[PDB]
RNA sequence: UAAGGAGCGAAGGAGGGCUAGAUUAUUGAGCAGCGAGAGGUGAAAUUUGAUGACCUGCUUAGGAGUAACAGAGGCGAAAGCGCUAGUCAAGAACGAAUCCGAUGAUCAAGGACGUAGGCUGGAGGAUCGAAGACGAUUAGAGACCGUAGUAGUUCCAGCAGUAAACGAUGCCUACGCUGUUGUGGUUAUGAGCACGGCAGAAGAGAAAUCUAGUAGGGCUUUGGGGAGAGUACGCGCGCAAGCGAUAAAUUUAAAGGAAAUUGACGGAAGAACACCACAAGGAGUGGAGUGUGCGGCUUAAUUUGACUCAACGCGGGACAGC
């Protein structure tokens, strides 16, 4: 299975999203249909083996089948800012962070993703938090940093 | 060294025979050394004879059975386990098997 | 009471896939089709007793709405000069329609079997793994 | 839009049976009478002996099969288009140690239709015998064969269509094999395997 | 809904499943000519009532 | 003549050539129904589908093939031969008071046949598929796997001349133990004759095993420690591809030479066993701060052993001096 991680909103005064490639998710086992008991902790620095030496992010046995199931990242960043943050790349309305490759497994959620924003006067916002899916931040020269309605 | 008399296949007073393909993977085999196996399996699982009771219109139904004949290569028989390795003195018993369902 | 309103249901049953697919008597119209590949995501639960259990609800849930009460079954594996036993699923098929409310007409394998044929696919030495 | 609402139920109707009435078939509403015709005729079905006779739970392993005519109201009439044994009774009849017997003959109705027959039987292993197998020789395998296809052209040939439908239904070709070849050698499962309808003579 | 059929075990023949957590067992209807074959997870006694939730489904391997 | 050839009688066999038919199956087109996926794998991607796939009906067009029955069964000089009828020649075996009378065995030279792949010309072209092209896997894959695709694969008229063309056992003719099971004829119903399979015995052989027992019966082919070499030069056939036949110089103490014995190894198979294994149950560790050991870096010196279980509060290693 294929999933795109979008980062949706109506976004204000932001040149650059930037994503970190680390994804707390819900994950459910293809064979047995059981949901994985906790989160489980996808990051791009995590590499993983299958059985037939192909690189992942993620390996984990199902509790119940025994079934091996597998997650890759891809990272659809255009580049990399300050050689540290994922630049998530820009797609009309929304930004494309990155690309999950199930295999064995399904993703039922993604939690949390930790999000950096650059604005169109070139200062950093790292580790946004959101309150209610709104961010607002206000430079020394009253530029208006926004992200509205996150999803 | 000469390992069977009989060179491992049923051939005799013939020069050629027949080919016939491998269930498991499409290799040829001639028909004379094939490992060969019966099915005969019913159309229904016994775990469902309880409700086809009960389900059908008629007085008494007789399940219909499925019948099959397979034919297996050398390396796919020791593989599935439908023939293993055997000493020098079991090589020679000879017992007909189970037909399967 | 009510009479017994029949349908042909078939089904085919192979390695990769299972296809389910109710019909007339006459075979010339098609009241419901499913398939095991439409409910599923992963391709390799396409042939999963699982996800034929789910496709034959759907089909069952349709035919009780157009007003269907009894079904005659007609199944098959691939044949002609490939595989000819009737692949995972095909069986749970059969006694999830009787878990539904539908009574059962008659059974029949129906598998096209070949006189003499045509050349296999695979090669003189077969695939090697 | 559901085009299902749409569509028009008729019953299928046939003969020389002791049921008339078999089920019923779909068909888009249409203005033109023509047009049903064009829809309707040249559709085909199949049934069981069991389901359009009265009869023992035994006679389940054969099947007829009909091809639609002519349209009145209601009810499609359909006509005889062939006869068939079912799957299991085929595979389950053949045996190791035991010689198959085959033959293929056509024949002509006086209504001018020509048929095409297929026939089997099987050799029987005699009792108070200790020989593991009863195969046939080859040559006596061909004296049945002439025989059978004697037999066939008594019973079939020159006939009405009513009168070939009873002798299907009541086995008489079957019994009349096993009477008459039983002096070459013993057979058993003499039966009328397959017939198809090969040529119908255009007609008004 | 809260239907039930009690049957009184005669017979154990097998122990069974992954890791042997499972008894084949032969179970007569109290009220009933039915006579199964079932599996049975817990420890059981020869004459234990156990109640069942339906009389029909069976496991033929016996 | 229990040497050969000619002939008679009843019968048997996937032996061969020809003529006329057949039940399905795999593809391709037409039309109808339905409205979203199909295919393929250990797991997937190329790939195909709203110009309606897939699946279910009815029509058609082609070119291959004869499933199950079907075997330590049959036939043929070998290579090889499996649907049904009709037709045309010749052969093997058996039964018996038929005819001729040495007509015979083996064979350099010479002649005829010879799976498959290949070549020259015509017919045709369903399925499969060298070459070539992609998709994956890998350090790299040009390969194995998947998608696709051509020569070929079929037929007629020829060329060619090789196979682990092997039961790795030349052809006639002898003398030879028992039990059992086949195939076709004949029978005093007791048995025989031809062609086989199997299991012991006795002899034999380096053994494994036995087409290998006994033996100055006849005739042809053929080997003489490894390598170089079935290669060079000449010659004969072939359209070509090539094939047939066949040396020296040089090097070396043995040769992955034969079979059988004991170990070590394997990515085999089969039985067993165990909360320092698991399954069903308890308490934790892996995350924080601190105590302590190990690697790395720094320093004048941060002294050192040990590394899967079976290195890392271990070296009785809690160092102010010792
Ligand atoms: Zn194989």
């Amino acid at each position: 299975m294929k999933y795109n991680v979008y980062i949706e909103g109506t976004f204000s005064g932001i040149q650059s999203i930037m994503v970190e490639q680390v994804y707390p998710i819900t994950i459910k086992c293809s064979g047995c249909n059981l949901v994985h008991k906790k989160d489980v902790i996808l990051s791009i620095d995590s590499i993983n083996y299958t059985d037939k030496d192909e690189k992942v992010n993620l390996k984990v046995k199902c509790a119940s089948c025994t079934r091996q199931m597998y997650i890759l990242i891809k990272s659809m960043a255009t580049e990399l800012y300050e050689e540290k943050f994922y630049c998530a790349k820009k797609e009309d309305n929304r930004y494309l962070a990155s690309q999950l490759q199930g295999r064995g497994c399904y993703i039922e959620k993604i939690k949390d993703a930790n999000i950096h924003v650059l604005s169109e006067k070139g200062r950093i916002y790292p580790d946004i938090v959101f309150d209610e899916g709104y961010w607002r931040e206000e430079d020394n020269m009253n530029n208006t940093s926004s992200i509205e309605d996150f999803n | 060294t000469k390992k069977r008399s009989n060179n491992g296949r049923s051939k005799k007073n013939r020069g050629h025979t027949r080919c016939v393909r491998c269930e498991h993977c499409s290799a040829m085999v001639p028909n004379d050394k094939a490992i060969k196996k019966f099915v005969v399996r019913s159309v229904i699982d016994a775990a469902s004879l309880d409700d086809l009771k009960i389900a059908t219109i008629y007085e008494e139904y007789e399940v219909p059975k499925s019948y099959y004949k397979l034919n297996y290569c050398v390396s796919c028989a020791v593989h599935i386990k439908l023939v293993r390795v055997r000493s020098r003195w079991e090589r020679k018993i000879r017992k007909e098997q189970r037909v399967s369902a | 009471e009510q009479r017994l309103n029949f349908a042909l249901l078939f089904i085919k049953a192979t390695k990769n896939d299972t296809i389910i697919h109710a019909t007339d008597l006459t075979g010339a119209e098609t009241l419901a089709k499913s398939s095991g590949g439409s409910k599923v995501k992963a391709h390799r639960d396409e042939r999963d007793p699982y996800a034929a259990m789910l496709a034959t609800q759907d089909v069952a849930a349709v035919l009780k709405e157009k007003g269907y009460n009894a079904v005659h079954i007609k199944i098959r594996g691939k044949g002609g000069n490939q595989s000819k036993i009737i692949g995972p699923g095909g069986s749970t098929v059969i006694r999830t329609m009787m878990r539904s409310e539908f009574k059962l007409g008659r059974v029949e394998d129906v598998t096209p079997v070949a006189t003499d044929s045509t050349r296999k696919k695979g090669g003189r030495r077969g695939r090697r793994l | 839009k559901d085009s299902f609402l749409k569509k028009e139920k008729y019953n299928l109707r046939i003969e020389n049976f002791p049921v008339r009435e078999v089920g019923a078939t779909l068909v888009n509403k249409q203005s033109t009478v023509a047009a049903l015709e064009k829809k309707l005729v040249g559709r085909v079905f199949e049934a069981n002996q069991g389901d359009i006779t009265t009869s023992d739970s035994a006679n389940c392993y054969r099947k007829f099969s009909f091809k639609i005519d002519s349209l009145a109201g209601t009810n499609a009439h359909a006509i005889f288009n062939g006869m068939c044994l079912t799957s299991e009774k085929i595979k389950g009849m053949v045996k190791r140690g035991l010689t198959l017997i085959e033959g293929v003959k056509d024949v002509v109705t006086k209504e001018g239709i020509t048929l095409r027959i297929l026939t089997i039987a099987q050799s029987k292993k005699e009792k108070n015998s200790t020989k593991k197998t009863a195969y046939a020789k080859t040559s006596v395998v061909k004296e049945v064969r002439k025989n059978i296809f004697r037999i066939v052209d008594n019973e079939l040939n020159g006939k009405d269509i009513e009168q070939i439908v009873k002798k299907l239904q009541m086995e008489t070709v079957g019994k009349e094999i096993e009477k008459e070849c039983q002096k070459i050698i013993p057979l058993q499962n003499c039966h009328v395997l397959k017939v198809k309808v090969v040529k119908r003579p255009v007609k008004e | 809904s809260e239907e039930v059929y009690i049957g009184e075990v005669l017979q154990t023949l097998e122990k069974t499943g992954p890791g042997g957590g499972l008894t084949m067992c032969q179970v007569q209807l109290k009220d009933q000519k039915r006579t199964l074959y079932r599996a049975i997870m817990g420890p059981i006694a020869v004459g234990d009532l156990v109640a069942l939730l339906d009389c029909e489904r069976e496991h033929r391997r016996g």
